[PDB]
C-alpha cells in the first residue's frame, strides 16, 4: 500500500506515485525494472528509481539491455546506458550488427526495396539480409 | 617477508583513456615505488608531463569509506573547489580510486568540463595493487585503453576517471592500503619549500580540505597542524563523520559525556588527546556551514584561510592576491580599515602590477 499526500511525502505527483508502486511493488531484479522502464519510454524513473547507490548489475544484463533499446529507438536509453560503464568497442560484434540490421521494432523505411533491386528482385520471402548485401547496397549507393 | 622485493625498473608508463564513461579523457599514468626522491617526482611533473609550478596547492582528504553526502551540500562544495581550482593555477591531490570524496570530487569535475572551458590538473596518488585490472596498463609510452565498469566481486577499486594525472606507488603488497601516505607528505613538503616567482620569499602556500574522515582523519589534522609551516585546515560540518565531530568541538571550546558518540570503542575509548591537541591549535582550523555563519562559499572559505593563516603582513597577501590574479580578495580581506602600509610598499605593488 502506497498512501499519498501534498507534504510531507516526496513524491507529490501522482504520476511518479503510480509509476513506483510498479516498480517496488513487483520484487523483480534491477534488469526486470529496466526493461519495464525501457517499455514505458520513461528515462527519468530509471535515472532516479533503477540506476542508484551500488544496484550490482549481473554480467552482461547492460549490453542486452542496449541491444533492447538500439532496436526501440530510445536514444536516451542508449545515451543513459553509455553514461553508465557501457562501451560500444567491446559491445558491438558482427552478429549484433546482422541482428540490427534486420530488426522491426521501429519506423518504416526502404531498406528493403533496395535491397531487392539491387539483388535483381531473386531474393525469397522472408530473406535473412547479411553485410554483404549492405555493402552491395552501399556501393550502389 | 621484511619488504623483500626486487629494484627492478618501471615497466608501466604512459597514457590511458577510460572507455565506458560519457566523456572522452587522457591521464598520464607512472608507477614508481614509494622509496622515489621527491625531487625527481617534481622534475618528472614540470619536463615529463608539462606542468608548471602552481601558486596554490589543495590537499584533499576523507572517508575512504563509500559515503553519500545531502544534496545542495556536495553541489556548493563542488562549486567551490572548481572555482577555487580554475581562477588561480592550483593542484588538487586526490586517492585517485573510486571511493569516498574521490567520487564525489570526480562528479564535480564532471559538471565542470561540459560547461566551461580551461583545464583543471587533478592528480590521484594510488596504491598499485589496488586497481582492479593490474595488467592492460604495462605498454610503456603507449596508449592502452581502459575500462570504467566495475563489479563488486572484484574486491579492488578501479582508478576514478576525470583525473589528469596518476602516480602508482608500489612497494612490494598486493591489495592493500596504506603504502602511498609518506610519499604524498614529502612531496607536499618538497613543493611548499620551493620558491614562487615573487621576490618577497613566499612559498607555494598549502591548504588541507577535510570531509567524512574517520578516526585517522583527527591524526591527519593534528600532523597538518603541528607541522613547523602550519597549514590551514578547512572542515565540512555537514559530512556526518569525524568532520562533523571536529566542527562540534570547534564550537564552546576553550564536555565529555557528549564526546561519546560510540564511533570508537564505546565510552571506554576517547581520542580526547588529539581532540585537545586539535582544539588548542584551534586557529588555523576553518569550520564551513551552509547559511548558519559567514562563508557560505567553499571558494571564499578556501582562500581566506590561506592569508589569515600565513600570519604575513599586508604586502605579503597583496603579492599573493596579485599572483592569484584575485582582486575582489583583495578589495574585501586586505585593503580594511586601518592597514599601517609601509613606506614605499604601495609603488613596488604598482610596479608588480604594471
Amino acid at each position: 500500500i502506497t498512501v499519498f499526500r501534498m507534504g510531507s511525502e516526496g513524491h507529490q505527483d501522482i504520476d511518479l506515485a503510480i509509476l513506483t508502486a510498479l516498480l517496488k511493488g513487483a520484487n523483480a531484479s534491477a534488469p526486470d525494472q529496466l526493461s519495464l522502464a525501457l517499455a514505458w519510454n520513461r528515462v527519468d524513473i530509471a535515472r532516479s528509481q533503477i540506476f542508484i547507490y551500488g544496484q550490482q548489475w549481473p554480467v552482461g544484463s547492460l549490453e542486452q539491455a542496449m541491444l533492447d533499446a538500439l532496436v526501440l529507438d530510445r536514444v536516451d536509453f542508449v545515451k543513459l546506458l553509455i553514461e553508465n560503464g557501457v562501451s560500444m568497442h567491446r559491445f558491438l560484434t558482427i552478429s549484433r550488427l546482422e541482428e540490427l540490421y534486420n530488426t522491426r521494432h521501429g519506423p518504416s523505411n526502404t531498406l528493403y526495396h533496395l535491397v531487392r533491386d539491387v539483388k535483381k528482385g531473386n531474393l525469397p520471402p522472408d530473406y535473412r539480409i547479411s553485410l554483404i548485401d549492405i555493402g552491395l547496397v552501399i556501393e550502389y549507393l | 617477508i621484511s619488504k623483500h622485493t626486487q629494484l627492478s625498473p618501471t615497466d608501466a608508463f604512459g597514457t590511458i583513456e577510460f572507455q565506458g564513461g560519457g566523456h572522452s579523457n587522457k591521464a598520464m599514468y607512472v608507477r614508481v615505488s614509494f622509496d622515489t626522491k621527491p625531487d625527481l617526482l617534481l622534475h618528472l611533473m614540470t619536463k615529463e608531463w608539462q606542468l608548471e609550478l602552481p601558486k596554490l596547492l589543495i590537499s584533499v582528504h576523507g572517508g575512504l569509506q563509500n559515503f553519500e553526502l545531502q544534496p545542495k551540500l556536495k553541489q556548493v562544495f563542488g562549486k567551490g573547489l572548481i572555482k577555487a581550482a580554475m581562477t588561480t593555477g592550483a593542484w588538487i591531490f586526490t586517492g585517485g580510486v573510486n571511493t569516498g570524496v574521490i567520487r564525489h570530487v570526480g562528479d564535480a569535475l564532471k559538471d565542470h568540463a561540459s560547461k566551461s572551458r580551461g583545464k583543471i590538473c587533478t592528480i590521484g596518488i594510488a596504491p598499485w595493487g589496488i586497481v582492479e585490472n593490474q595488467e592492460d596498463l604495462i605498454g610503456r609510452d603507449v596508449v592502452r585503453p581502459y575500462q570504467t565498469m566495475s563489479n563488486p566481486m572484484s574486491k579492488l577499486t578501479v582508478l576514478n576517471s576525470m583525473h589528469s594525472h596518476f602516480i602508482l606507488a608500489d612497494n612490494g603488497t598486493t591489495g592493500k592500503y596504506g603504502a602511498e601516505v609518506k610519499l604524498r607528505r614529502q612531496l607536499e613538503k618538497h613543493i611548499s619549500l620551493q620558491k614562487i616567482n615573487t621576490r618577497i620569499g613566499q612559498g607555494v602556500p598549502v591548504v588541507a580540505l577535510i570531509v567524512e574522515g574517520g578516526p585517522n582523519v583527527i591524526s591527519i589534522v593534528l600532523e597538518y597542524l603541528r607541522d613547523t609551516p602550519p597549514v590551514p585546515v578547512v572542515v565540512c560540518d555537514g559530512s556526518g563523520r569525524a568532520s562533523d565531530i571536529l566542527a562540534f568541538g570547534h564550537k564552546y571550546s576553550e564536555v565529555t559525556i557528549q564526546k561519546t558518540f560510540t564511533y570508537t570503542r564505546t565510552q571506554a575509548q576517547h581520542l580526547f588527546i588529539i581532540l585537545m591537541e586539535c582544539m588548542k591549535k584551534k586557529e588555523l582550523i576553518t569550520v564551513f556551514r551552509m547559511g548558519s555563519e559567514g562563508h557560505q562559499d567553499i571558494d571564499l572559505a578556501i582562500l581566506t584561510a590561506l592569508l589569515k593563516g600565513a600570519n604575513a603582513s599586508a604586502p605579503d597577501q597583496l603579492s599573493l592576491a596579485l599572483a592569484w590574479n584575485r582582486v575582489d580578495i583583495a578589495r574585501s580581506q586586505i585593503f580594511i580599515y586601518g592597514q599601517q602600509w609601509p613606506v614605499g610598499s604601495l609603488e613596488q605593488a604598482m610596479l608588480d602590477a604594471l
